[PDB]
């Protein structure tokens, strides 16, 4: 009973504390020396942003799960629902966003040439934030605290039929949140991959092979860590929205660690993104 | 031995009903010139029931109405201004009368329940609560009719009819003699007397007073479903499950006139009259009301426009306007 | 059916003060509710009107915006939220329910009234032209009111009532719409007349009849009431 | 055009309109059920399973879904006139007991209460206002049947039953004969259970016709049947 | 008992003066004849006079 | 040329026609008779006047491709091009609450208590015609008329890089109107065709196997006809996109035939939905 | 020219690609 609660919220301050360390950490490189001068620096800002702004609502969830009950009241309630919802969309999509960015970067030079400039990926952003805002801003308005056997919730709360347009919006999140971002994400880093093959100047050496070689593991990374992340947590909600489950100790440790492993992938990101990357670690050996 | 008896004297009866009768009606009638083609036009379309409506009561202002419907409302209507008056949701949902007082205090209501319901429509609070509910019959309520503020007859299904005391509540007298479920009940305009018709093809007068049956009236085939007073009070026209309408005299104590035609096979729900009595009014099963001419047994006029079974009907005090209740939840008024 | 206010005593001016009115015996939920107000030594004066479901809102024009009215119908509460109180506004304040259908009496029951004493279309005007008559009980005592508009409705309603204020005592409703009594109200009153004239005629006065008559329109927004017709032995 | 106290009551109709359309809505959901047969059917006894003078109305709510069970039994008046009531009923549980062929009234003219059932039975299922309206039949006291099937054979009463003594070929015969009792087989399916000390088989077996209804009427109203 | 009472109520039943149906049939004309001005079914009334109107 | 050319014309002019015939004919029988108390024909109404729009704005494209340029002025073409996008995604919508509609009313028949409402449908109609509705914007706001080759030209204008947001258009008109309803469509009727299997009522006796029988046939055929009629459309303008084939004759009566097959789906609606229900067969019957 | 242009795509993949800092 006590451990469980200990080892729940050792877990949550846990990331919490990792993923604001990195956010901020990346973006006080971006904006103190890189000063935004290019368009992969203005993605990895914005990612940066909305991963650290979903990372903020975590101890929230943390006192909500400790106190067993609501007590900040129900406009923060909106708040930091909509903050969540919100920004869970624009992370994932701004990582779609960088996905398409490299294929088009790799395996169209000459279309890259006019895509990849600050002012098209300001308005390609601009345009992601404001996508995020079309699932953001309802969510704000459902979203209130309810009164249930003498507890304040914090939770969405649906028109009649509730079960129509909760499971709706369930399937809707499903979809755009896994179904889509997966497949494009393996698409165009396959192709990506494949196009990386065929250029003559990555193969004819050993070193030059070992570079391919450390392009193509960081490619399975971060495909992978996308992968294993996202998926339980959505078959999970999946498995629990279609069939009822006796209350078990076994599955809120489960249903906590699956959230975790959600925001871990939102905290472990900036790392994949921002240090491994090379322009990044010029700059930290420069200064 | 009794059986012969009475054999004997109804056949005695026959007989002196056979020697009274010496010119027929419609032969005598047959001068006076045809009213000719009545169309009545729908004026106001009541809606909002969404039940089935069985009963409906003119009240003796000629504006406010009551209206009983199978959601288990009584609706209380202003029939000029559309509005609705009140809306009394009943204890029982299966309901087949509802009546409304002269005076406007009180308003009744019964059906399978078996129990009578008071409704005081003055109170000081300002919710229309139970007033006084009656019970004791064995039969499911079929028509109830406020004489006063304090009495009232209604007729059941066990055959029996009572004359109740609201104030006591305890029924005074009782009304026994029917063989078959008396369907409906008619009064007079002076009150002293009623006349009411059972399943058993008959109807009777019953003296309130005396509390004994006046009079007995046979002549119709099949169950009779309703029963009106004419204006004078010397007559009334019954309505029977048979396609036929009869109108019998209580001096005459005969079957003056017929009202039938040979296309309508289907039974006649209500029955009422103009405050002339030229008209009489009737709704059948053909989704239809037909307005007969009383004194030529001919037919006046037709009023369809109802989806479903008309089941009521009824004309106002002044007569300015009638209106008909029908198994489609529409309540539509005719002028 | 009861009606009882509370949150009254003094007030200084500029500051603000919510009274409640608390209902009992009656369907509180039903019933619109009208609040009017009264000078130590002048008539009536209403104030503002709140229908049944909170659905439609009216106030007088000296009054409109520093008062606001709210009801709560699972307490049955009368709530009346006052702010920037000026020096005219040292009034008894009486609340009244009044239902409205074809038959009803409305204006028929009248609140107790609480005190609040402060230190420092064209509105039909109701003229009562005398001011006091002495009278003796028994003979047949005749009160002229008259109007600046016509108020017989095109519906033949005209909608002239009348009300009688006891000395120390809350007004009763006498008549409503110049021809029906008011239930309880003894024959002793009658009203007559047209429109621009009215008359009420009380035959075979009696005690406990000694008081204030109102004749107000109920025409159209806002409530203008009379002068008041005084009596006295 | 209006005065202020006609539109008063105009707002006083419109709150009892919507008033009246909630409590339609409200009424619309429940699933209204009419329980027939006679005295000696048992018609107490599985009303008071599925709960744990006129008309006795039951209220139990089965998976989310609202039962209202209609008993006429109290009342002694022709059936025909106030039969056309429950025209707009789901289905109608006709309940009699197996036991019934033994057992005879006290007649000068002997006659089989078990007839009088199938009488019953014909008269329900033939009446013109119920055509399209689904029967849910209760068979009860099994047991005492089973009982009397072996000290008593089911050849007195009838001599067309020439099956050999068993309660399974007996109880057969008198289902299929209570299905043949059915003139209109196409637009009207009659349910048989056989009762018993269960709660949970019964109103299980109940709320299965009542979705097979709800699916017949869902069908109709998309347009399909 | 009931057969007695039957007959007892059949003989009072028979006891009783049937006037002429010619005078009914005449003082039923004469009515309808009297109150067939006062009808507003059976004779038209103008609108104006019509408490029934139609409304815009 | 000629032959073509009236081959086209007469293509075009005989989808319009009937098209416009049986949708304004289930109008009338609606409007006039029905007067939309039940769910169904409030669905049925709507797809009667989304496939009436869109049927009327085909004269326009067939004096576009007569005359060779267009006369009618840039703010007709952007009324035109925003009618024709927001009533076909609307139809097709409309196809999916339908098919959702008649899922649940077979599968959940104690949830189609609640969920077969006037209200309820009401709110969900106003709901895809808002969907609609956020496309019909932005390709109301793109569409203009373009100088080329002497000819007016009406059509959509893309902010730089063209290529970009001209093929994300595509690839969304794909997705939400191909990949989506196809997979509602099938996945419901599917369930439905199983469990209207399953039901002890439809089995048994000859005469209910044959309406079971029928019933499946029924459900086949609409979906029959969605497929064959809006895949080759769909397919056509991916292989366009992706693949410059050289223009040819065959090039021109290929593309205008598959836009009349894609048209003829709204056209056989009212034939397909609406004369095919039983219910309007008896309203053809008894008036 | 065509030796010269998939030379120049090369050399723009490669600045591609080091503009984002997969090298
Ligand atoms: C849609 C509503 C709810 C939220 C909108 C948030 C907008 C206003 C904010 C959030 C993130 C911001 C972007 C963050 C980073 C950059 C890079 C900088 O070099 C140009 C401005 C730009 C591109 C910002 C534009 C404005 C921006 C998109
Ligand atoms: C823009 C593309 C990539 C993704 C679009 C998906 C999102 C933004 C849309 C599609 C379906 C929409 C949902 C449809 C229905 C409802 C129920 C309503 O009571 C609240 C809004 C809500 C919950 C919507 C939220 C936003 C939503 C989920
Ligand atoms: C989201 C877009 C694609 C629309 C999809 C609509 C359909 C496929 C979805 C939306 C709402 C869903 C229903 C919501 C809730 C339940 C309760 C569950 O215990 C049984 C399934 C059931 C009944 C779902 C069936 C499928 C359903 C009807
Ligand atoms: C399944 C639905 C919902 C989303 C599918 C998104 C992905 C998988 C689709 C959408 C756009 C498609 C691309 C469209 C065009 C091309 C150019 C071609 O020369 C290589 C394949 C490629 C790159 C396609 C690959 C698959 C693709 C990337
Ligand atoms: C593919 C890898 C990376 C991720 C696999 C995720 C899925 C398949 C796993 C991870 C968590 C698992 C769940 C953990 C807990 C429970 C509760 C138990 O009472 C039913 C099974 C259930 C619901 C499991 C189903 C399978 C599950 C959802
Ligand atoms: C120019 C047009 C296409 C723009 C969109 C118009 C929208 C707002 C119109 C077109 C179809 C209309 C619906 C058609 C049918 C009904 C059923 C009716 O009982 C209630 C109104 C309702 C639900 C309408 C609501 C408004 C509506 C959705
Ligand atoms: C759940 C389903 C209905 C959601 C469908 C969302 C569709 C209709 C929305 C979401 C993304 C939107 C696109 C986002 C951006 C642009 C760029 C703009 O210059 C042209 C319109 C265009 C191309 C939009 C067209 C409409 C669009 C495709
Ligand atoms: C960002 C998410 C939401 C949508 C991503 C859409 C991507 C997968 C689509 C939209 C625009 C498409 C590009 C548009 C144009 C071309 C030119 C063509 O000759 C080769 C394919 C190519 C290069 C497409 C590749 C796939 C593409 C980049
Ligand atoms: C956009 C499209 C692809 C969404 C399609 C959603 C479909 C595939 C999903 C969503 C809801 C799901 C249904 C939800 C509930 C049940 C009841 C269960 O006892 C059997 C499976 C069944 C019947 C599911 C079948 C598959 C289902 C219909
Ligand atoms: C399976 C049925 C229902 C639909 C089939 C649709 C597809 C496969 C068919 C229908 C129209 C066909 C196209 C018709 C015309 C041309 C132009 C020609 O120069 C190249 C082939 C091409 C591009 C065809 C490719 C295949 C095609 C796109
Ligand atoms: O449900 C609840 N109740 C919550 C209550 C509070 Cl107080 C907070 Cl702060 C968050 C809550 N949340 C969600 C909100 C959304 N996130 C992201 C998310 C969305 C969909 C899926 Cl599939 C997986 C992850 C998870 C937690
Ligand atoms: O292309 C053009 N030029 C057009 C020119 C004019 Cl003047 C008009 Cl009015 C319409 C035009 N159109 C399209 C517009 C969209 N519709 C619907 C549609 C979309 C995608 C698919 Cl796959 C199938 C159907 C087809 C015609």
């Amino acid at each position: 009973s006590m451990i469980t609660a200990i080892t729940i919220m050792a877990l949550y301050s846990i990331v919490c504390v990792v993923g604001l360390f990195g956010n901020f950490l990346v973006m006080y490189v971006i904006v103190r020396y890189t000063k935004m001068k290019t368009a992969t620096n203005i993605y990895i800002f914005n990612l940066a942003l909305a991963d650290a702004l979903a990372t903020s609502t975590l101890p929230f969830q943390s006192v909500n799960y400790l106190m067993g009950t609501w007590p900040f009241g129900t406009i923060l309630c909106k708040i930091v629902i909509s903050i969540d919802y919100y920004n869970m969309f624009t992370s994932i999509f701004t990582l779609c966003t960088m996905s398409v960015d490299r294929y088009i970067a790799v395996c169209h030079p000459v279309k890259a040439l006019d895509f990849r400039t600050p002012r098209n990926a300001k308005i390609i952003n601009v345009c992601n934030w404001i996508l995020s805002s079309a699932i953001g801003l309802p969510v704000m308005f459902m979203a209130t605290t309810k009164y249930r056997q003498g507890s304040i919730d914090c939770t969405l709360t649906f028109s009649h039929p509730t079960w129509y347009w909760e499971n709706l919006l369930k399937i809707c999140v499903f979809i755009f949140a896994f179904i889509m971002p997966v497949l494009i994400i393996t698409v165009c880093y396959g192709l990506m991959i494949l196009r990386l093959k065929s250029v003559r100047m990555l193969s004819g050496s050993k070193e030059k092979d070992r570079n391919l070689r450390r392009i193509t593991r960081m490619v399975l990374v971060v495909v992978a860590v996308f992968i294993v992340c996202w998926t339980p947590i959505h078959i999970y909600v999946i498995i629990k929205a279609l069939v009822t489950i006796p209350e078990t100790t076994f599955q809120t440790v489960s249903w906590h660690f699956c959230i975790a492993l959600g925001y871990t992938n939102s905290c472990l990101n900036p790392v994949l993104y921002a240090f491994l990357d090379e322009n990044f670690k010029r700059c930290f050996r420069e200064f | 031995q009794l059986r012969q008896e009475a054999e004997q004297l109804k056949n005695q009866i026959r007989d002196a009903r056979k020697a009274c009768a010496d010119a027929t009606l419609s032969q005598i009638t047959n001068n006076i010139d045809p009213v000719g083609r009545i169309q009545m036009r729908t004026r106001r379309t009541l809606r909002g029931h969404l039940a089935k409506i069985y009963a409906m009561h003119w009240g003796t202002d000629s504006r406010l109405l009551v209206s009983a419907s199978q959601d288990g409302k009584l609706i209380i209507w202003d029939s000029y201004t559309t509005n609705k008056v009140h809306a009394i949701p009943l204890r029982s949902s299966w309901v087949m009368t509802c009546a409304y007082a002269p005076s406007g205090n009180y308003v009744a209501c019964g059906g399978l329940d078996n129990i009578c319901s008071i409704y005081n429509l003055k109170t000081r609070e300002g919710n229309v609560r139970v007033s006084r509910e009656l019970a004791g019959h064995t039969g499911y309520l079929s028509c109830c009719r406020f004489l006063d503020d304090n009495q009232i007859v209604t007729s059941s299904g066990d055959t029996t009819c009572a004359l109740w005391d609201i104030e006591t509540g305890q029924q005074t007298t009782t009304f026994t003699g029917h063989t078959g479920d008396v369907m409906s009940l008619s009064l007079a305009p002076d009150t002293r007397l009623f006349v009411s018709g059972a399943c058993d093809a008959s109807a009777k007068l019953w003296d309130v007073r005396e509390g004994m049956c006046r009079q007995t009236f046979t002549g119709h085939e099949s169950d009779i479903n309703a029963i009106c007073f004419f204006p004078n009070g010397n007559a009334f026209a019954t309505g029977s499950d048979d396609a036929t309408c009869r109108l019998f005299d209580l001096r005459a104590d005969q079957e003056l006139m017929t009202y039938s035609h040979d296309n309508i096979i289907c039974g006649i729900t209500s029955v009422s009259f103009s405050k002339s009595g030229r008209l009489l009014l009737a709704g059948y099963d053909d989704f239809n009301c037909n307005v007969w001419d009383a004194l030529k047994a001919d037919r006046a006029g037709v009023l369809a426009g109802h989806d479903n079974r008309v089941s009521c009907l009824g004309v106002t005090d002044d007569g300015m306007a009638v209106a008909t209740g029908s198994w489609d939840s529409f309540l539509k008024i005719w002028n | 059916v009861q009606l009882v206010e509370s949150g009254g005593g003094l007030v200084q001016p500029g500051g603000s003060r919510k009274l409640s009115c608390s209902a009992s015996g009656f369907a509180f939920s039903s019933f619109g509710m009208h609040w009017v107000r009264q000078a130590p030594e002048k008539g009536l004066e209403w104030v503002a009107y709140i229908s049944s479901g909170s659905g439609t809102i009216y106030y007088a024009d000296t009054v409109k915006g520093r008062f606001t009215i709210s009801r709560d119908d699972p307490k049955n509460t009368l709530f009346l939220q006052m702010t920037s109180l000026r020096s005219e506004d040292t009034a008894m304040y009486y609340c009244v329910r009044s239902i409205y259908y074809y038959g009803s009496s409305p204006f028929d029951f009248w609140g107790q009234g609480t005190t609040l004493t402060v230190s420092a279309s064209a509105d039909i005007v109701m003229t009562q032209a005398t001011s006091s008559v002495p009278v003796t009980p028994g003979e047949s005592v005749s009160i002229s009111c008259r109007s600046s508009k016509s108020l017989l409705h095109s519906n033949g309603n005209t909608y002239l009532y009348w009300f009688l204020q006891r000395p120390g005592q809350s007004p009763q409703l006498l008549i409503y719409r110049m021809s029906n009594l008011a239930s309880g109200v003894p024959d002793r009153f009658s009203g007559s007349g047209s429109g621009t004239a009215f008359t009420l005629t009380i035959s075979r006065l009696e005690a406990e009849d000694v008081g204030v008559y109102y004749c107000m329109q109920h025409l159209e927004y806002p409530l203008t009431f009379g002068a008041g017709t005084k009596l006295e032995l | 055009t209006l005065s202020a106290e006609d539109k008063a009551a105009v707002e006083r109709s419109k709150m009892i309109d919507r008033n009246l359309r909630e409590d339609g809505e409200k009424a619309a959901r429940e699933v209204k059920l009419l329980l027939l047969g006679a005295g000696e059917s048992g018609k107490s006894t599985i009303v008071k399973q599925m709960k744990i003078t006129g008309i006795v109305e039951t209220h139990f709510t089965f998976k989310d879904l609202h039962f209202k069970m209609f008993d006429v039994g109290a009342q002694r008046s022709e059936r025909k006139k106030w039969i056309h009531c429950f025209e707009g009923v789901t289905a109608i549980i006709f309940c009699v007991a197996l036991s019934d062929y033994d057992l005879v009234l006290a007649e000068d003219e002997e006659m089989n209460r078990m007839h009088e059932s199938m009488k019953l039975f014909d008269s329900i299922c033939n009446n013109k206002w119920f055509t399209d309206t689904s029967i849910i039949l209760f068979l009860n006291k099994k047991d005492l049947f089973e009982e009397k099937i072996k000290k008593s054979p089911l050849t007195i009463c009838y001599p067309e039953y020439a099956g050999s003594n068993t309660y399974e070929e007996a109880a057969a015969y008198i289902q299929c004969q209570f299905e043949d009792l059915n003139k209109r087989k196409d637009t009207k399916e009659i349910y048989t259970h056989f009762t018993c000390s269960t709660d949970t088989k019964n109103v299980q077996f109940v709320f299965d016709a009542v979705t097979d209804v709800i699916i017949k009427n869902n069908l109709k109203d998309c347009g399909l049947f | 008992a009931q057969a007695r009472k039957l007959v007892e109520q059949l003989k009072m039943e028979a006891n009783i003066d049937r006037i002429k149906v010619s005078k009914a049939a005449a003082d039923l004309m004469a009515y309808c004849e009297a109150h067939a001005k006062e009808d507003p079914l059976l004779t038209p009334v103008p609108a104006s006079e019509n408490p029934f109107r139609e409304k815009k």
